[PDB]
């Protein structure tokens, strides 16, 4: 009964409670009216996981509550997501916005990362969420996300994405126009994998042409990827080859478990975990484990957790938080905005 | 409470941020002893809350 | 069987420390009100902590509770000498 | 008494004998205005459960020594308005689920007489004229 | 009822400014969700991330010297980055309630006031004191605020709100003193070292035995300024890790007895410190026999206090001693509190009512100021307060009589 | 053991919130309403004194409402003496015009909290002044004031009796003030004796 | 004697919302740790 | 095993249905629109905008009736399944 709608920057995830899969995953991209590709005025509101204007987000919440799915908003409580440093103005617009224009009987803004951390069936530990175009480290502590240990890192999908890009245009291939972009895309999701220790691993790639694989596009055309492939997501542990001067998610994660209260840290330590669709590089969870090793101390048991899940953990999360009878106390009844206006969403949280 | 039929021991009603009205609540005699005196607001562990309290619960 | 009984035990006190209560049941403890009866059966109504009314009048004088830490009240009865 | 939540753990078989099912023990989730609590009761009782219709949902009043399950109804909470039925719904009880109700009775030794004189209790007793 | 004189939340940007770290966030919310170190990497990077990768220069600099900020072209910088990048709002959408020391010049005061004004043209502003907010935070009229930032301690008292600006002990003993103290005793007995910064990975190493490890070969960073301030996280680190406050005089005959604690350094060297690891939080308190000024003349906490308290009239002390409110990140070491309440007990006047806010559970100490100023911002008596741009383009440009 | 006494909050407590749960229970209950459109408006209080103009989150239906918190704005009742009535009235020799206004500047901004005044009290244009002085001196003015407009007579003796003796109470030493509780205990203990003879006769 | 100025109801309102304050920090860390709590109770549940 | 436990699901409490004319505590439950009423009055017009609704495919407009304080919805969609009278 209670919807589930996560606000996932690239592509929007939205279902019923209960299930184990969303049912509704498409690009959150609207054109001014259509949410599909083609030649129109397409544009991204939510980029770097953060509403910029209000008309295309109502227009994709009306998309995606009628004709993804055929439910009334009227009818069934929708559980809402929103970034770990969802600005106030922001979070008090949409609450206003979903209690008037689809006139919802009740919903629940929660945090992404504690969503994905109820997935991971973890009381505490670091939820290193890594969207399409913002990655962020957000330590849990008894479910409380301590906001300011949160440290945000401007790099995601989008960035390793436009690298790839960049990379097999130098090479020689044609991947120019977004047209390319979106062969490119797949190549990242499907190729590209993550090798640990690129120091020798590209070494070893460049002496031996075992790593050269092949990839086919839609117009026929071969081209072979390889010491290239780790090297384009090696940007999240060293942005230097991005182009960026910010540190890595290794890096960004202990520097947050650093800023986490003491007599916890191990604890956090413990029960670190991958979130987001751009940690599903294969690999990638034990370079995260040996980087942090190399940098937490020795005496300290680092265990990096990561289901299959990654890219819909956060929805996985938001079902179960919708399913559990001990939330339903939880929601924001129609009344209770009535009576406190859009102000109730900070009330009632957490 | 009104709903529920069980003492939650000391508290205060106060008004909050929006109108909505909060209950507070302390801890004092294990928090135990209080769960149990519902057998004398509704009409040793028996004289103890008769002599803790002078019978001052709220009704409804 | 005693382990599994010690087990279940242990569970279920866990459960208990987390919260007991967390909602108030706002359907009718909102805006239905509290009254107590003492041993004399004398009633008094539940006082609830609201913000600061505004003032109509000069009424309500300047109190200095920070002052009262020494202080209780001023007798009438006095001296009464140079 | 309380609502009644059934459940059975399952449980190895006999010990003593061979393998297959059995059940050792019977809780019941007995729930009450003030708070739940399970009773973990002896399985032979289950043939009064499925006597009386004791189902998931109703106010059952349990002896603690005899053990006997007397439902006294269904919970008032799911008499809908629209459904037309009487002495079938029952409010919740008010209190812990243990109860120990102690009710005097004053009579007189001519009321146990009277009492102790007439019978009850089937006997064609029913008749009218004689 | 309707709760109509509830309270009112309009915008007022909340921005803690503080010597070791700055914070910031919008009012209304209970926990700041900007905290970052106040330092900027000058060459301007100020960011957890942008403070952390080598480059050229990076020198390290914090524009507020002794609480007070000096170099405005950097607090304008960090004001600047903090907006744009954590709260990407504009500057002049919503008003800003930033705070200050009891120490605040008047021409420091005006400045800060014009840059307020002029470069961000922010809709409405508001300055009021460090000391008034974590008073407010506690819901305090009367109090003292025992602060212990990074670089100062002091007991500033409030007296119906109003910090009395005659009572302030200004205090050296701060954070500074123990990470000097600190890395004193580390030169001592073992190396100082940079942490991973430079280390490129670890080894297993054999409690008390020397480390081995690879060196990076990244830039070398010239600047020790830099150097110092990576070595001051790590005995900032440390001092927050196992340096505990002793709980009475310090005789050496209880501390060689206690339990023996561990600690690894960024390049895996095991060390205990058991033994001394409560010698360095003394001057704190007893500051008469520190090594490094041995023929100095300070006060310790409980003298701080108790000065504080005499140097303001006694018709506000029994609302001072009863109230005494800690803040500070220096108290979050433990035993602290336990150690000052004793030293405030045996040293205060008997008769005289001694109460310690408990307060000491949570981190949130430091994170007072920031408390104090989103509770004052979110009451709607205190909307009528606020500095609006009509009242600074009028001409009068007075915060004095206005705060 | 008694009820307690709490300004913020206690060690372990926690306090209930409002229900939301069983939709389906209330699920007509509510889906038979609407919710009243809430708007981000702008809002003008009269007491800020000048044009600016905020915002605030209020319903459509009250776009008037200037605002609730505008009547709390109660200044206190301070005279405003001109510079003749200074000069007639209020002259005084070791007080001076200047002197007088910052006094009077002083309690109009701090509303009457002779404290303060005295903590933010230029001692460096005029010379050090005590607290009991600048009461006496206000209470004085006050007074005249309202006598030549034509309210309890202020001593600045007490004032001078209170503090001191307070002072050098607080100063107590600690084997002198265990020496006053011990003879407050031997007064207690003759009282005590006084009491058993008396009912003894 | 005098009557309460603005200040002295600013000031009411201000510990007013320090309470309310205080009281919310610790309802919402309790509803989170509920909240954890029962979600790895029902993982365990489900896997048993 | 079975048959002695039927371990069925909890009895799920029902929903508590609310008068759409007059917003108080169905009493009744109309037949042909089969939806909870109160009073005379409340059946009357929900008769009434049956015959509306069944009249053309759909009613355009919505009955009004008792609009409290905060805006009424004036329940259309309050879809009755059943079918004509007879
Ligand atoms: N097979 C894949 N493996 C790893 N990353 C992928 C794959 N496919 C897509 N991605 C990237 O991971 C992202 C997952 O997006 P999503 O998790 O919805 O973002 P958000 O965290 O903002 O919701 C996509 O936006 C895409 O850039
Ligand atoms: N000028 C200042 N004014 C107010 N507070 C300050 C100032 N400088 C530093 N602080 C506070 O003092 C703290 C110093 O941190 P520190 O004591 O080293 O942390 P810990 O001891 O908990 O590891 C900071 O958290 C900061 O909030």
């Amino acid at each position: 009964a209670a919807l589930v709608v996560d606000n996932g920057s690239g592509m929007c995830k939205a279902g019923f409670a209960g299930d184990d899969a969303p049912r509704a995953v498409f690009p959150s991209i609207v054109g001014r009216a259509q949410s599909k590709r083609g030649i129109l005025t397409l544009k991204y509101p939510i980029e770097h996981g953060i509403v910029t204007n209000w008309d295309d987000m109502e227009k994709i919440w009306h998309h995606t509550f009628y004709n993804e799915l055929r439910v009334a908003p009227e009818e069934h409580p929708v559980l809402l997501t929103e970034a770990p440093l969802n600005p106030k103005a922001n979070r008090e617009k949409m609450t206003q916005i979903m209690f008037e224009t689809f006139n919802t009987p009740a919903m629940y803004v929660a945090i992404q990362a504690v969503l994905s951390l109820y997935a991971s069936g973890r009381t505490t530990g670091i939820v290193m969420d890594s969207g399409d175009g913002v990655t962020h480290t957000v330590p849990i502590y008894e479910g409380y996300a301590l906001p300011h240990a949160i440290l945000r890192l401007d790099l995601a999908g989008r960035d390793l994405t436009d690298y790839l890009m960049k990379i097999l245009t130098e090479r020689g291939y044609s991947f120019t126009t977004t047209a390319e972009r979106e062969i490119v895309r797949d190549i990242k999701e499907k190729l590209c994998y993550v090798a640990l220790d690129f120091e020798q691993e590209m070494a070893t790639a460049a002496s031996s042409s075992s790593l050269e694989k092949s990839y086919e596009l839609p117009d026929g055309q071969v081209i072979t990827i390889g010491n290239e492939r780790f090297r384009c997501p090696e940007a999240l542990f060293q942005p230097s080859f991005l182009g960026m001067e910010s540190c890595g998610i290794h890096e960004t994660t202990f520097n947050s478990i650093m800023k986490c209260d003491v007599d916890i840290r191990k604890d956090l330590y413990a029960n670190t975990v991958l979130s987001g669709g751009t940690t599903m590089y294969p690999g990638i969870a034990d370079r995260m484990q040996k980087e942090i090793t190399a940098l937490a101390p020795s005496t300290m048991k680092i265990k990096i957790i990561a289901p299959p899940e990654r890219k819909y953990s956060v929805w996985i999360g938001g079902s179960i938080l919708a399913s559990l009878s001990t939330f339903q106390q939880m929601w924001i009844s129609k009344q209770e905005y009535d009576e406190s206006g859009p102000s109730i969403v900070h009330r009632k949280c957490f | 409470l009104t709903v529920p039929q069980r003492c939650i021991g000391f508290a205060r009603r106060r008004v909050g941020r929006g109108g909505r009205v909060l209950l507070d609540r302390a801890h004092s005699d294990y928090d135990s002893v209080f769960h149990h005196l519902d057998l004398e607001m509704l009409s040793s562990k028996d004289l103890s809350q008769i002599l803790v309290n002078i019978k001052s619960c709220r009704w409804r | 069987n005693l382990k599994t009984l010690q087990e279940r035990e242990a569970r279920l006190r866990l459960e208990q420390e987390e919260a007991e209560l967390l909602t108030y049941t706002r359907e009718d403890a909102y805006s239905m009100e509290y009254v107590y009866e003492d041993v004399d059966g004398q009633t008094e109504v539940m006082p609830l902590w609201t913000p600061p009314t505004p003032p109509q009048d000069d009424s309500d004088i300047y109190l200095d509770s920070v002052m009262c830490l020494m202080y209780e009240a001023t007798p009438i009865p006095e001296a009464k000498l140079p | 008494e309380g609502e009644v939540t059934e459940l059975t753990p399952c449980e190895t078989e006999n010990p003593m004998g061979g393998y297959g099912k059995t059940i050792s023990h019977v809780i019941i989730g007995l729930k009450t205005a003030k708070g739940t609590k399970q009773l973990k009761l002896d399985p032979s009782i289950f043939e009064s459960l499925q006597k009386e219709r004791v189902e998931a949902g109703d106010v059952i009043y349990i002896e603690a020594n005899s053990g006997a399950v007397k439902r006294q109804g269904r919970c008032d909470t799911y008499a809908t308005e629209f459904d037309l039925e009487a002495e079938e719904y029952v409010p919740l009880p008010k209190g812990d689920v243990h109860k120990k109700k102690e009710i005097i009775q004053d009579v007189t030794l001519h009321d146990l007489d009277v009492a102790n004189a007439r019978p009850q209790g089937g006997q064609d007793i029913l008749s009218m004229m004689g | 009822s309707g709760g109509v004189y509830g309270g009112d939340e309009v915008g007022a940007l909340v921005f803690d400014i503080g010597s070791y770290t700055v914070r910031a966030g919008y009012a209304g919310e209970d926990c700041p969700k900007v905290d970052f170190p106040t330092a900027i990497g000058m060459v301007y990077y100020i960011d957890t991330n942008a403070l952390r990768v080598p480059r050229e220069n990076m020198e390290a600099i914090s524009p507020l010297k002794n609480g007070m900020v000096e170099d405005w072209d950097s607090f304008q910088a960090i004001l600047d980055h903090t907006y744009k990048m954590h709260v990407k709002s504009e500057a002049s959408l919503h008003p800003v309630l930033m705070s200050e020391a009891p120490w605040n010049t008047r021409a420091k005061r005006e400045k800060l006031t014009e840059l307020m004004f002029e470069h961000y043209n922010i809709p409405a502003f508001f300055l009021c004191k460090t000391a008034v907010l974590t008073a407010f935070a506690n819901g305090r009229s009367t109090g003292l605020i025992l602060d212990s930032g990074a670089t100062h301690t002091t007991a500033i008292p409030v007296h119906d709100g109003y910090v009395l600006q005659q009572g302030i002990v200004k205090s050296p003993l701060a954070g500074d003193f123990i990470t000097m103290q600190c890395r004193e005793l580390f030169q001592e007995m073992n190396i100082e070292l940079v942490p991973p910064y430079m280390i490129a990975s670890k080894e297993a190493v054999r409690e008390g035995s020397p480390a081995n490890w690879k060196r990076k070969e990244k830039l070398p960073q010239v600047t020790r300024s830099w150097h110092n301030y990576m070595c001051n996280c790590v005995i900032q680190d440390f001092q927050a890790s196992v340096l505990q406050v002793s709980d009475s005089t310090y005789d050496e005959q209880v501390a060689a007895q206690m339990p023996t604690v561990h600690y690894e350094f960024p390049n895996g060297y095991n060390c205990d410190f058991g033994a001394e690891r409560l010698k360095i939080p003394e001057g704190l308190f007893d500051p008469s026999n520190v090594k490094g000024l041995s023929g100095n003349t300070m006060l310790g906490v409980s003298h701080v206090v108790t000065t504080s308290v005499g140097m303001c009239d006694i018709d506000i002390r029994p609302g001072l001693y009863g109230s005494v409110i800690v803040a500070g990140g220096n108290t979050l070491i433990q035993s602290f509190t336990d150690r000052l309440n004793r030293e405030l007990s045996q040293k205060t006047p008997p008769s005289m009512r001694l109460k310690l806010i408990a307060n000491n559970t949570t981190v949130e100490r430091r994170f007072s100021s920031w408390i104090g100023g989103s509770i004052l911002a979110s009451l709607g008596t205190f909307q009528q307060m606020w500095i609006s741009k009509q009242e600074y383009e009028e001409g009068g440009k007075q915060c004095v009589e206005r705060k | 053991y008694a009820l307690l006494y709490s300004d913020k909050k206690d060690a372990p407590p926690l306090l209930p919130s409002d229900t939301g749960q069983g939709y389906r229970t209330v699920k007509a209950k509510l889906g038979s309403k609407k919710v009243r459109p809430w708007k981000w408006m702008p809002f003008t209080n009269p007491a800020r004194k000048d044009g600016a103009m905020f915002f605030h989150w209020r319903r459509a239906a009250e776009e008037g409402k200037d605002y609730p918190f505008a009547r709390f704005n109660k200044t206190v009742q301070v005279p405003v003496y001109s510079e003749q009535e200074y000069q007639l009235y209020l002259h005084d020799d070791a007080w001076t015009k200047a002197e007088t206004d910052h006094l009077f500047d002083l309690s109009r901004r701090f509303d009457l909290r002779f404290v303060v005044i005295h903590d933010r009290y230029d001692h460096q244009q005029f010379k050090k002044r005590s607290v009991e002085d600048l009461k006496e001196r206000y209470y004085h003015i006050c007074a005249k004031l309202a006598n030549v407009r034509a309210r309890r007579k202020e001593q600045l003796e007490r004032l001078y009796n209170r503090t001191p003796e307070q002072v050098a109470e607080e100063e107590y030493l600690l084997q002198e003030l265990r020496k006053i509780e011990a003879r407050k205990k031997e007064r207690e203990k003759r009282s005590q004796d006084l009491q058993k003879l008396i009912t003894a006769a | 004697p005098r009557p309460k100025s603005h200040w002295d109801y600013l000031l009411e309102e201000m510990q007013w919302m320090a309470t309310d304050f205080a009281q919310e920090r610790r309802w919402k860390v309790a509803a989170a740790k509920k909240l954890v709590r029962t979600v790895v109770r029902h993982h365990e549940e489900k896997q048993l | 095993f079975e048959e002695w436990f039927p371990q069925g699901r909890p009895p799920k409490v029902p929903v508590r249905e609310v008068c759409p004319v007059t917003h108080r505590p169905a009493l009744y439950r109309d037949p042909v629109t089969d939806i909870p009423y109160a009073t005379a009055r409340a059946f009357k017009i929900i008769r009434e905008a049956y015959k509306k609704y069944i009249t053309a495919h759909g009613l355009p407009p919505t009955a009004s009736a008792l609009g409290p304080g905060p805006p009424p919805p004036e329940p259309l969609p309050g879809s009755g399944p059943r079918a004509l009278r007879q």
